[PDB]
RNA sequence: UAACUUCGGGAUAAGGAUUGGCUCUAAGGGCUGGCAGCCGACUUAGAACUGGUGCGGACCAGGGGAAUCCGACUGUUUAAU
RNA sequence: GAAACUGCGAAUGGCUCAUUAAAUCAGUUAUGGUUCCUUUGGUCGCUCGUACUUGGAUAACUGUGGUAAUUCUAGAGCUAA
RNA sequence: UCGCACGCCCGGCGGCGACGACCCAUUCGAACGUCUGCCCUAUCAACUUUCGAUGGUAGUCGCCGUGCCUACCAUGGUGACCACGGGUGACGGGGAAUCAGGGUUCGAUUCCGGAGAGGGAGCCUGAGAAACGGCUACCACAUCCAAGGAAGGCAGCAGGCG
């Protein structure tokens, strides 16, 4: 499941590859434009929080 | 007398509700030299579809006929007859249609067998699309 | 159909046009304006057919769109424009007015005129009308709307409009006596004297008008257009002078006028 | 819709008896005294005049 | 959907019709607009030509006019009591034409007050209104409304229903279409024609 | 609502739909002095809403069709096979 | 000056004859019982109540993508009438 | 809102157009109506009607007239002068062939009018569509596929099978 991530501020943007189930407990379940923290993330995701603007499904 | 039905009735340009401290009656001349009958003007009916009282105009054609049947309620059928041409033959051959015409009120002595002159008006229903403008009693019949 | 027409056939069209069978399909349709269709005459027929200006449809374009042709005193770059009876074709370049006048068959002749003359037009009026504030109003025959004329101007008269500036100039009261040219029907392209005034409540009344030889003919009032005073015109006729000559003094004309010519 | 006429005619029409010899030898002639080609030749000559006279015998009627 | 066509019902004779095109665009109606009484509420509807129709769903006030004195005036609709079509049209609370509604007194006791400076109705007279009935008058004036009391009696009928608080109206406009609940006072012989087919409906 | 028929039947042929509760509406009459007042008694039709589609809710209450044999039918008969 | 927004057209034309028997259609008339883009002509300070020009989005574009696949489209960044 | 010019006064005035707009006429129409007109069949003689049949009143809907539809009423309407039902190897007409005078047969076919886009039904936009080289279903047929899905309508021009 990749993740795509976008910074307004700054107006950049780059494509995350991601594997882990125990990484993504934080997202699932969850509708879009909703606030999640992503400190779960990873070690450099402190102190992030990102909105899910919805992506695609597994046929596009 | 008038009023057996259940809404009002009366004449939609008649405003009969002047204050004071005999109802006058709308009626028109319909042309084409007709006249308008009298018991038209001193009659108390009203009727939508009556051409000197009601808001119908009369166009078109102008035919004739002979009444058949007065069983429906101020309308009646009358019956033209005609001749058709055949060419192969050089001979004639009899044709005829009925038709429902609409009979005004006014039009109040009216029996089976006279002759009716009928205008054309706007469709006033399914199979109608004629109002009476003049009879003229059948030969004798006036006992 | 399924909504309005576009197109034309050739041989659909009217027959006074007298367009041909081989060169194609299609007809130009006349566009939309203040003549009908059956009655007009398009610019596209004028200036390729009858005065041979162009040769084919895009020469007559480049024609019109150079804004030479001016139509009642108003330029015009529609091809297919329908121009009728009484207008004034005006193309100043090559210093040449036309009016559109019936000759005595059912055809628009061509017919040059003075520039003086091609200052105003006459026009037969439709319609009496009353406007929102209590506005005369009338309609022409070519859909002119002009506000305030004369209160003496009644349903069938005719008046003289000025082109440059759209005014009543003057006024042809409709009545027996006064000269008449017939714009439709059997008859049309005739000139006469009005005769009669049958009138048929309901249905159309019929006028009755003999020519400078006599004969007499009935019409349509309708296709009745005066054109003038007692029998003074009030435009310059055509050649003919509106006389219809039967099919037998037509030939004993055209075969004299030969051995004339040689 | 095509541009075109379709407007033709024939010139000629046959006669109704094909074996008589009075007939055959009467078009023979005419066939032989001016040098003609066939028949058919022949025929369109009599279909000719015959409108002629067609016409002016509904023109004597009148 | 609905048609408004001539071609799927019988002949005069009795003969069935075999149609000979299917149902077309202009041939077709809408479902009924059914106009409540509450809170406005129109939707618009865009019909043929690019014109538009107002659907009156529910609809409370419209203006009615008093046609014996030529008084129009904005007035809240309280209820619909009789319909010559259907009873069914009552039961429940509809606004079609020609249907006879209660509407207020208010605005047009006002405008009699101050046009004939007489009690109408009224079986105490507050600040306000004992004023506009004694207000200090030059006699310039007071002729005027003197000479206006001459034809200040109005109908007995009338009278008895501005004291209830509520007169009989009906309505001429057709509210579906329209947006609008335009109609005028009941009065006169309509009025007494109306009034015993209310009371002999009740029984 | 069929075959057939002694034209009487067959026939409840066969085959379908509906059925509760509640709130209403309309029609159907007497007596006294085309109107008014005072009295009524039960029925039929229609509509809105409403219930976990449930309603002839227990009781009562025809399975049907196509043919053959015999006796026309109703009736009677070996009390104890 | 590509692209895209905007406006218009795509209801014409072309093909075929299955349906259709007072239906279609034809001649004749009515809309005083109606809609009408467009063209032409009129109207367009008639109203008694920030204008030296108001607002925020969105394509085209840059950039990150999904699907085996379509004239499929998502999230981000700008900017016009 | 936009373009050409470019001037005149003592910053203010200026010409010619383009585009767009409410309304009225006009044009092109369209839609409902009027009257008369059609092939064979009686082994088709009675048909239509509380599942609108024919009229009345009030309305709803519709761009408007109208059983178009609703409510309440009346019992009407058509037929031997051929109704109603059925058949048509029936799209109608202007026309075509044959013809002394009469007639008989043909008109799918280039012009006008109708209808339809595999069969039905329902709509969006639009002034104008119940549109199919527009959309949505169901039926039949049929295409690609990673098997998850996507896509289709030659009675247009050619061309192919039958
Ligand atoms: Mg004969
Ligand atoms: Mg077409
Ligand atoms: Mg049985
Ligand atoms: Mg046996
Ligand atoms: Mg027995
Ligand atoms: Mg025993
Ligand atoms: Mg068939
Ligand atoms: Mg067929
Ligand atoms: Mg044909
Ligand atoms: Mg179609
Ligand atoms: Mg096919
Ligand atoms: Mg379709
Ligand atoms: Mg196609
Ligand atoms: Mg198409």
């Amino acid at each position: 499941m990749k993740l795509n991530i976008s910074f307004p501020a700054t107006g950049c943007q780059k494509l995350i590859e991601v594997d882990d189930e125990r990484k993504l407990r934080t997202f699932y379940e969850k509708r879009m434009a909703t606030e999640v923290a992503a400190d779960a993330l990873g070690e450099e995701w402190k102190g992030y929080v990102v909105r899910i603007s919805g992506g695609n499904d597994k046929q596009g | 007398d008038i009023q057996t039905e259940r809404a009002y009735q009366k004449q939609p340009t008649i405003f009969q509700n002047k204050k004071r401290v005999k109802l006058p009656r709308y009626y028109k001349n319909i042309g084409l030299g007709f006249k308008t009958p009298k018991e038209a003007i001193e009659g108390t009916y009203i009727d939508k579809k009556c051409p000197f009282t009601g808001n119908v105009s009369i166009r078109g054609r102008i035919l004739s006929g002979v009444v058949t049947k007065m069983k429906m309620q101020r309308t009646i059928v009358i019956r033209r007859d005609y001749l058709h041409y055949i060419r192969k033959y050089n001979r004639f051959e009899k044709r005829h249609k009925n038709m429902s015409v609409h009979l005004s009120p006014c039009f109040r002595d009216v029996q089976i067998g006279d002759i009716v002159t009928v205008g054309e008006c706007r469709p006033l229903s399914k199979t109608v699309r004629f109002n009476v403008l003049k009879v003229t009693k059948a030969a004798g019949t006036k006992k | 159909a399924r909504g309005p027409k576009k197109h034309l056939k050739r041989v659909a069209a009217p027959k006074h046009w007298m367009l041909d069978k081989l060169t194609g399909v299609f007809a130009p349709r006349p566009s939309t304006g203040p003549h009908k269709l059956r009655e007009c005459l398009p610019l596209i027929i004028f200036l390729r057919n009858r005065l041979k200006y162009a040769l084919t449809g895009d020469e007559v374009k480049k024609i019109c769109m150079q804004r030479f042709i001016k139509i009642d005193g108003k330029v015009r770059t529609d091809i297919t424009y329908p121009a009728g009876f009484m207008d004034v074709i005006s193309i100043d370049k090559t210093g040449e007015n036309f009016r559109l006048i019936y000759d005595t068959k059912g055809r628009f002749a061509v017919h040059r005129i003075t520039p003086e003359e091609a200052k105003y037009k006459l026009c037969k009026v439709r319609k009496i009308f009353v406007g929102t504030k209590g506005i005369p109003h009338l309609v022409t025959h070519d859909a002119r709307t002009i506000r305030y004329p004369d209160p003496l101007i009644k349903v069938n008269d005719t008046i003289q409009i000025d082109l440059e500036t759209g005014k009543i100039t003057d006024f042809i009261k409709f009545d027996t006596g006064n000269l008449c040219m017939v714009t439709g029907g059997a008859n049309l392209g005739r000139i006469g004297v009005i005769t009669n005034r049958e009138r048929h409540p309901g249905s159309f009344d019929v006028v009755h008008v003999k020519d400078a030889n006599g004969n007499s003919f009935a019409t349509r009032l309708s296709n009745i257009f005066v054109i003038g005073k007692g029998n003074k015109p009030w435009i310059s006729l055509p050649r003919g002078k509106g006389i219809r000559l039967t099919i037998a003094e037509e030939r004993d004309k055209r075969l004299a006028a030969k051995q004339s010519s040689g | 819709p095509v541009a075109r006429s379709w407007v033709c005619r024939k010139t000629y029409v046959t006669p109704r008896r094909p074996f008589e010899k009075s007939r055959l030898d009467q078009e023979l002639k005419l066939i032989g005294e001016y040098g003609l080609r066939n028949k058919r030749e022949v025929w369109r000559v009599k279909f000719t005049l015959a409108k002629i006279r067609k016409a002016a015998r509904e023109l004597l009627t009148l | 959907g609905i048609s408004r066509d001539n071609w799927h019902k019988r002949r005069k004779t009795g003969g069935k019709r075999k149609p000979y095109h299917k149902k077309r665009k202009y041939e077709l109606g809408r479902p009924a607009a059914n106009t409540k009484i509450g809170p406005r509420r129109i939707h618009t509807v865009r019909v043929r030509g690019g014109n538009k129709k107002y659907r009156a769903l529910r609809l409370d006030v419209g203006n009615f006019s008093w046609g014996s004195e030529c008084c129009t005036r904005k007035t809240r609709i309280i209820d619909v009591v009789y319909n010559a079509s259907n009873n069914e049209l009552v039961r429940t609370k509809t606004l079609v034409k020609n249907c006879i509604v209660l509407i207020d007194s208010t605005p047009y006791r006002q405008w009699y007050e101050s046009h004939y400076a007489l009690p109408l109705g009224r079986k105490k007279l507050t600040p306000e209104e004992e004023e506009i009935l004694n207000k200090k008058r030059s006699k310039k004036i007071q002729k005027k409304y003197d000479e206006r009391k001459k034809n200040a009696k109005i109908s007995s009928l009338l009278e008895e229903q501005f004291q209830q608080g509520k007169l009989l109206a009906c309505i001429a406009s057709r509210p579906g279409q329209c947006g609008r609940a335009d109609g005028y006072v009941l009065e006169g012989k309509e009025l007494e024609f109306y009034l015993r087919k209310i009371k002999a409906r009740k029984g």
